[PDB]
């Protein structure tokens, strides 16, 4: 009975720790997946805008080199 | 000890904290500046009201609470309002930019900038506590801060405070006062990510409260001030078991043992009576039988559903004021023979009763009548799943076309989260159906 | 989130800009030197959204006045509230644009653009918390059409997480009869679809027709059209400018009104041009639309409604429910609760009760088709391309611009045909 009494409290601690653990890890997982996603969205937006600057360079070099 | 820390998130959370804390101050005779004449023990004490209020050496009684919002306008009105002296400036926390009705910004983008500061301040209150019982989290389902910051906070609180109990008072969105088209998305995302971390959740349906204000208080077009004053009364009835001494006072956790038969089934339906205007309450004393009967009228409920077309798993009555057990028992006997109350076959059908002697109070210049007695029923009925269903249908209409989904994906979320959350609510709806099916 | 940075570009941009500032200054109790002679605290409470606070209690517009043609500087400065603008924020080029889009976007605007961007940064760095940018301009001319849309694209790179509004004035043969206006607009629209979060379609054909039929005027000036545009611009900024129980900013607008990033073209409406049911019926009426479309030839994805004046809030609720009930087919069923309503107590100067309407309707494709048709009549016989191919442009860029706007129309049509089941 005493050894069983220690197994039960050890289990209660184990599972409480497990919840705290997997919540901690699940959270860090999401925050890191999110930051990579948000940054990937903004990186693509800026890379489409920098692709316009580089098309404006072609149109400004078609007036200067067609005269 | 048995201290309880309140956390008020976003506009709805904040403005309901005002209503609540204004009300608690009147309930305990605490003046605006924080002084309490009737408290002879200066600097501290063990009294029942100390579960919600710490004392300073100067005699100031200070709410065990934290207001958090990602923009300053709502909290600035607490900083300059009637009760500005009640709160330590570090309890009132703001950012510069809001979540903009977007769960994602509240949870990730704007939210992670202020979250360590919020936990740091929650920690400072937690260390004034000799035996902390748990948190009470006030927030809207529909807001960006209310939905996404709360979810982040709840997750983080489960890490810092383990299994320490967490109660939610959640504002459920209604078209009469709704501010955003995307509220159903925010609602289903917060509900999903909060469900493992909350121990009990009292939903308040803005429509239900809106209807009660029009019908019972004769208010033509209720504002938030009108709704919060009614809500604070309900909140007060529920927390009154924590804040008052009493021979017949059953503690709120004891009700929770009865209210939550499985971890996911933790959404009690509340119903409050009497809500009546002064005009109508004059020469009209409402007995224990009348207010008890009013608890089973579904127009008095906090969530629009029909318990009559569902099954009960528990029924708690929290009376306050001039009430004695005899009258309560007679009243319950009458109701059992004359009303539609069917329990599931695995619950005992006894109603659990608690009584506080302190009668309810009213905020000066309000619409409620001061009454000698009052009652809040907390039931666990399968009917409340109706509320999930309505909201889940609105979510499905938009999600099928991907309306607005780009605003969430741009702030970093994936489509996976949306469908993962919706399937969790699909399962939850299926759980509330299963518990009602009879055994074999 | 407080501060907005306004940018008025070209002639149309600067004249509707000046009217806008005249009206809201009047509504906030600001005079030409820039003092506060008001009475009500609500006028000052969120003045920060459009104004800076200098020494001597002097409130100063956060405006950036831009044109390739000077004299538009002189007229703006000789105008009623010309003294109030900040002297260094006038950024006026040399030789003008002469109704060419490639000059605005690629060559001549390309030089001036950096000295605008300096005024933008100076204004943006003194923002506690900047929400975004509104650009008043037209899509028919050269500067506002082309420089306006390069500014958009350049502001986007330095502030990609801030909102980009436009009050985009759409061109019509009844007001101006310049021949290449359908080119300039279609090139602009190909930029707007990609780089703005929300564009109000103020449309010259609708404004002409209102001035003519409603207001009685037999041939109206620009000043007559702009009396309308200023009234609209006053109304769709009421929720930004005054407090209210609602808190209202440019992102919250965008999130709630724009269900798909490309469908960000709003049809505004104002009423009158009097009681609450009549107001409510007038604002959903095709005669009161500042774009030249019919609500009843498509479906509303989303609607914001703004009522100003002392009125029963109960009456307004019942009426807004009324028109939704009686006109249920003209809102899409797969977006619930897609019509919202605010009320400001304070009405505009002149009227005791106004009602302003912002609608994202799929019937806005009637505007993009009328433009598309005037464009396609010209382009398919290469008319006037030496104006554009001379400043360096390809022919490809016309085909893409035409195709992009036909996709926008096709997509507006897809969600009009969509069904809940
Ligand atoms: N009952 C009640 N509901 C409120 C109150 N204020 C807002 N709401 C409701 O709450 C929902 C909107 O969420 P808010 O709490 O305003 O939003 P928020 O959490 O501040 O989030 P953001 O403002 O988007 O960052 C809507 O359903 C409103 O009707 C209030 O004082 N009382
Ligand atoms: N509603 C309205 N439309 C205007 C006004 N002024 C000009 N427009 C319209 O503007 C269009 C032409 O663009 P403008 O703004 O004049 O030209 P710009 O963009 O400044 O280009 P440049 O003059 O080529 O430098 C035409 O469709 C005009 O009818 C005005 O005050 N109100
Ligand atoms: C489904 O429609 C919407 C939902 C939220 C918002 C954001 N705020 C806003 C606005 C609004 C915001 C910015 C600029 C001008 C404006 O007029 N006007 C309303 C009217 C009612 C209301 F509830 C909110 N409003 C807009 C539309
Ligand atoms: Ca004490
Ligand atoms: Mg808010
Ligand atoms: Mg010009």
């Amino acid at each position: 009975k005493r050894e069983h009494e220690r197994e039960v409290i050890q289990k209660a601690i184990e599972e409480n720790n497990n919840f705290i653990k997997m919540a901690k890890e699940k959270l860090a997982q999401k925050m890191e997946s999110n930051k990579e996603n948000r940054e990937a969205h903004l990186a693509a937006m800026l890379e489409r805008l920098q692709e316009k600057d580089k098309h404006a360079e072609e149109v400004r070099k078609n007036k200067e080199l067609k005269e | 000890m048995r201290e309880c820390i309140s956390i008020h998130v976003g506009q709805a959370g904040v403005q309901i904290g005002n209503a609540c804390w204004e009300l608690y101050c009147l309930e305990h005779g605490i003046q605006p500046d924080g002084q309490m004449p009737s408290d002879k023990t200066i600097g501290g004490g063990d009294d029942s009201f100390n579960t919600f209020f710490s004392e300073t050496g100067a005699g100031k009684h200070v709410p065990r609470a934290v207001f958090v919002d990602l923009e300053p306008t709502v909290i600035d009105e607490v900083r300059t309002g009637t009760y500005r002296q009640l709160f330590h400036p570090e309890q009132l926390i703001t950012g510069k930019e809001d979540a903009a009705n977007n769960y994602a910004r509240g949870h990730y983008t704007i939210g992670k900038e202020i979250i360590d500061l919020v936990l740091d301040r929650i920690r400072k209150l937690a260390d004034q506590c000799t035996g902390l019982q748990g948190f009470l989290v006030f927030h809207s389902f529909g807001g960006g801060t209310g939905s996404g910051f709360t979810s982040l906070l709840m997750e983080r609180l489960s890490v810092d405070y383990g299994k320490k109990s967490k109660l939610e008072f959640s504002i459920y969105p209604a078209p009469q006062v709704s501010t955003a088209v995307v509220e159903p998305y925010n609602s289903i995302l917060t509900t999903h990510t909060t469900l493992e971390h909350s121990d009990c959740a009292f939903m308040v349906d803005n429509e239900a409260i809106y209807d009660i204000c029009r019908r019972n208080l004769d208010i033509e077009r209720p504002t938030y001030t009108n709704l919060n004053r009614l809500i604070s009364q309900i909140v007060s009835s529920i927390t009154a078991s924590l804040r008052f001494d009493g021979a017949l006072n059953v503690d709120l956790t004891e009700f929770q043992t009865n209210l939550v038969p499985y971890p996911r089934i933790h959404f009690p339906l509340a119903t409050y009576a009497p809500v009546i205007s002064a005009e109508k309450a004059y020469h009209e004393q409402l007995s224990v039988a009348e207010i008890t009967n009013a608890c089973f009228e579904p127009a008095n409920q906090m969530v629009k559903c029909d318990p009559r077309h569902g099954k009960y798993m528990a029924c708690c009555l929290l009376y306050r004021g001039d009430v004695v057990p005899k009258d309560v028992n007679a009243a319950i006997a009458t109701i059992k023979t004359k009303r539609s109350i069917q329990f599931v076959d695995w619950c005992p059908t006894g109603f659990k009763v608690g009584i506080n002697y302190q009668p309810p109070t009213v905020v000066p210049g309000g619409d409620l009548a001061k009454v000698q007695r009052a009652v809040c029923m907390l039931s666990n009925t399968t009917a409340i799943a109706e509320a999930w269903a309505r909201l889940d249908h609105k979510f499905d209409l938009m999600y099928a076309k991907r309306a607005f989904v780009h605003w969430y994906v741009g702030e970093g979320m994936e489509e996976g989260e949306f469908s993962e959350a919706r399937e969790d609510m699909a399962a939850l709806e299926k759980d509330y159906e299963e518990v009602g099916v009879d055994s074999v | 989130m407080r501060e907005i940075v306004h940018i008025q570009a070209g002639q149309c941009g600067n004249q509707i800009g000046a009217k806008f500032w005249e009206v809201i200054s009047d509504e906030h109790g600001i005079d030409p030197t820039g003092s506060y002679h008001g009475d009500s605290d609500l006028q000052l409470e969120r003045i920060n959204v459009y104004y800076n606070e200098a020494t001597g209690n002097k409130y100063v517009p956060r405006a950036i006045l831009v044109d390739l043609e000077p004299g538009t500087m002189d007229s703006v400065r000789s105008g009623p509230f010309g003294q109030i603008f900040r002297p260094d924020n006038f950024v006026f080029g040399q030789s003008g644009a002469g109704n060419n889009w490639a000059k605005g976007h690629y060559t001549e605007g390309a030089e001036l653009v950096d000295s605008v961007l300096d005024v933008v940064r100076k204004e943006s760095e003194s923002c506690d918390c900047l929400q975004g940018f509104q650009l008043t301009h037209s899509l028919g001319g050269g500067t506002g059409s082309g420089m306006g849309t390069l500014l958009i694209s350049k502001i986007r790179e330095e502030y990609p997480d801030r909102i980009m509004n436009t009050f985009s004035v759409v061109p019509s043969p009844k007001v101006s009869d310049t021949v290449v206006e359908p080119y300039n607009a279609t090139l602009s629209v190909h930029q707007l679809v990609e780089n703005t979060d929300e564009t109000y379609c103020i449309d010259n054909e609708a404004l002409y027709d209102i001035c003519f039929r409603t207001l009685k005027l037999t041939t109206p000036t620009y000043g007559d059209l702009n009396h309308l545009v200023s009234a609209t611009m006053s109304g769709v900024t009421t929720c930004l400018r005054f407090p209210g129980q609602l808190n209202a900013d440019l992102r919250k607008l965008a999130v709630n009104m724009v269900p798909f990033p490309r469908l960000h073209f709003f049809m505004p409406g104002f009423a009158p041009l009097l009681t609450v049911p009549e107001l409510t019926q007038q604002m959903f009426d095709s005669k009161n639309m500042m774009a030249a479309c019919d609500p009843r030839h498509g479906r509303y994805l989303t609607v914001a409604a703004v009522f100003r004046g002392r009125m029963s809030m109960k009456e307004v609720d019942e009426q807004m429910l009324n028109v939704q009930n009686k006109n249920s087919s003209y809102f899409v069923e797969w977006i619930p609760n897609n019509v919202k309503t605010a009320v400001c107590d304070i009405p505009p100067r002149g009227l005791k009760m106004s009602a302003t309407f912002i609608g994202n309707s799929t019937a806005i494709q009637e505007l993009f088709k009328r433009i598309s048709e005037q464009f396609t009549a010209m382009f398919r016989r290469k008319a006037f391309l030496h104006w554009y191919t001379g400043e360096g442009m390809d022919e490809m860029e016309f085909t893409e611009a035409e195709s992009n706007m036909n996709d926008l129309v096709s997509e507006y049509q897809q969600y009009q045909d969509a069904t809940a089941d």
